[PDB]
């Protein structure tokens, strides 16, 4: 057959972007210690204007749709 | 007092004993600066320098209860008002608003906000006066306490004018002994009259009945200090040292939040508290709890619209955040993670309610209090 | 703006300082300008150290 998809892709019904089969994570990166000083995240969060997330229109019918089946987020 | 068939709302509601007033403000002290006695124009510029002690004035009991409200709470308030044009408009007022006044008394003996008192010139030529007839808003007798508002209320507020007229302390006594009968808790309120500013040991003599029932305490920075040392906590804060700093921070010179410890507050303590809040303005709010104690920092701003700066009702707004944070979440009490993350709604509230003129005006949203919390703190906190 | 001494332009400023004179506005002319650091931001921004850390755009000299 056609995995456990069913091939949502070649239907068109949502599905994730990446594969849920592999969905390999990561292989320990450099953390912070290792970095050069401008890459090092100071390990205590900034205060920025763009810290909360711009209200929008589409993302309430995103939401709004999503309760009601034709949407899965 | 037992009629009831289905579960009560979702909302605790809230019992808020005490005075109807429009627009008072009870703490009063002498203020080192004054802006002209005839030009009221200038007087605003008060407003961005407070005289340390109206940084955040609390008020009735009415704007306490209009503020939690208007915060997605439910509140009822415990008065008596008389049958005058002034005494039908503000129930008017309380209604307009949501706040429940099934517990609201309207009698025709005395007037609203008037009260009969008699010149009685003593030696020298000093003036008195002696309350002849007591205004309408302190004359609630016990028998007429709505045995329903107490049952069903789980928090009792009230603040301290209502311990300077005597019926309104055996009727405020009755009603702390009905609700605790009923489970519910006593937060207290130490907005102090003036006449309450004049020594330490009479205020804490006057207060004591009071303040050794109560589960919930909420002062003010200086209505600690002055309850505990004044001369003592005024030469500890302006302190510099002769030859060097001590850590760094003491050589910034930058203002001073002391965190009071718990055995200076240890005589203000006993079993029954399960909580102690003071309050520097908008500032900080110090808690300290049975087993744990802490600050949480916030700050101000009337300067970001200067023209439309009034502090009054701030300090109301604050106690209505607690108690709306404290009724909503129940964990709360054994958390301190969680009391700090819910103590900086009360926060946005009391700096919210700061950008506008009146008291009432002005109080915050739910929503407007959530928005202002996100956007000053930073994700981790919120 | 307003003609001060000697036919020279003022502006008033609120001057921040730890000792709450009186009157925290002066009116501050061109010469006396652009020595000082006039913020024009806001105190409405807290991060998990101190708030006295926070950064907000000025004015110094001429940049």
């Amino acid at each position: 057959e056609l995995s456990e998809y069913e091939k949502d892709k070649k239907f068109g019904r949502p599905h994730p972007f990446v594969d849920p089969k592999v969905k390999k994570p990561i292989e320990e990166p450099l953390t912070s210690e290792e970095l050069w000083w401008n890459w090092r995240k100071p390990d205590k969060e900034q205060w920025s204007r763009w810290q909360r997330r711009k209200p929008d229109v589409e993302t309430v019918f995103l939401k709004a749709m999503a309760e009601t089946g034709q949407v899965k987020l | 007092d037992d009629g009831m068939d289905f579960p009560y709302l979702d909302p605790p509601l809230i019992c808020c004993f005490g005075a109807v007033q429009k627009e008072f403000v009870p703490s009063v002290r002498v203020s080192e600066h004054q802006m002209d006695p005839d030009i009221y124009s200038g007087w605003k510029m008060m407003q961005w320098n407070p005289p340390e002690f109206g940084r955040a004035p609390g008020g009735p009991v009415s704007n306490v209860a209009i503020s939690h409200v208007r915060l997605g709470g439910r509140a009822a308030v415990i008065g008596k008002v008389g049958e005058d044009d002034f005494g039908e408009e503000l129930v008017l007022m309380m209604n307009k608003e949501n706040v429940q006044t099934r517990a609201v008394k309207f009698d025709s003996n005395v007037k609203t906000a008037c009260s009969y008192m008699r010149v009685k010139f003593s030696d020298d030529g000093k003036m008195k006066m002696e309350t002849v007839k007591e205004a309408a808003e302190d004359s609630l007798v016990a028998s007429e306490l709505n045995l329903a508002v107490l049952k069903e209320a789980r928090i009792f507020h009230f603040n301290s004018e209502v311990l300077t007229s005597p019926s309104m302390n055996t009727t405020l006594f009755r009603a702390i002994k009905l609700s605790k009968k009923f489970g519910g808790l006593v937060f207290f309120d130490l907005n102090l009259p003036l006449p309450l500013w004049k020594s330490r040991d009479e205020t804490r003599e006057v207060i004591k009945q009071a303040w050794e029932e109560a589960n919930i305490i909420e002062v003010s920075r200086e209505e600690l200090e002055f309850l505990l040392d004044e001369d003592h906590y005024e030469r500890r804060k302006n302190y510099r040292p002769q030859y060097y700093s001590e850590n760094y921070e003491q050589s910034k010179n930058r203002r001073d939040y002391y965190h009071y410890t718990r055995e200076e507050i240890s005589p203000l303590w006993h079993d029954g508290l399960k909580f102690l809040f003071v309050t520097d303005g908008t500032l900080r709010i110090h808690y300290y709890a049975p087993s744990f104690d802490g600050v949480v920092v916030g700050t101000e701003d009337v300067l970001i619209t200067p023209f439309t700066c009034d502090r009054t009702g701030s300090g109301d707004a604050v106690v209505a955040g607690i108690m709306r944070k404290l009724t909503s979440h129940p964990e709360m009490y054994e958390d301190q993670d969680v009391l700090e993350r819910q103590l900086r709604f009360s926060i946005a509230a009391g700096i919210i309610s700061q950008w506008t003129i009146g008291a009432v005006r002005g109080f915050p949203t739910e929503s407007a209090t959530q928005n202002l919390k996100e956007q000053v703190y930073v994700p981790s906190m919120w | 703006a307003r003609i001060g001494p000697w036919g020279s332009l003022e502006s008033p400023y609120y001057e921040i300082s730890e000792r709450s004179k009186r009157v925290q506005m002066l009116y501050l002319s061109p010469s006396r300008d652009e020595y000082y650091m006039l913020a024009s931001g806001n105190s409405l921004a807290l991060n998990q150290g101190i708030q006295e850390e926070q950064v907000v755009p000025a004015r110094y000299r001429q940049e």
